[PDB]
């Protein structure tokens, strides 16, 4: 009956087993390259384009 | 040199409006036939 809300700006320093674990994601605006690595791995549904969209959202976007 | 050829490659980073703001972010895409200019 209960459930988590993780939030980070670092990704990339953070436990691979708290994301694993977690059903949906939103992503902002991410600019660091290893970061942008690091959770285009984890996350499935991620080709080229729509890592292209990250660095380039504005502000008030996901 | 083959007349001369010059190439510049860019990034985008930002949108300027005419009122005179700085929104980060261009979702944007410019068009060819279209000109360039310097920072004053």
């Amino acid at each position: 009956g209960v459930t988590l809300m993780v939030v980070s700006q670092r990704p990339s320093e953070v436990s691979e087993t708290i994301f694993s674990q977690c059903s949906n994601f939103i992503s902002l605006r991410l600019t660091n390259a290893v970061d942008q690595t690091y959770v285009k791995s984890l996350l499935p549904d991620l080709s080229a384009g729509l890592g292209d969209l990250l660095p380039n959202l504005a502000q008030g976007e996901f | 040199h083959v007349n001369f050829r010059f190439q510049i490659d860019t990034q985008p980073i930002g949108t300027l409006s005419e009122d005179g703001e700085f929104s980060r972010g261009s979702h944007s895409l410019p068009v060819p036939t279209e000109y360039a200019y310097v920072t004053p």
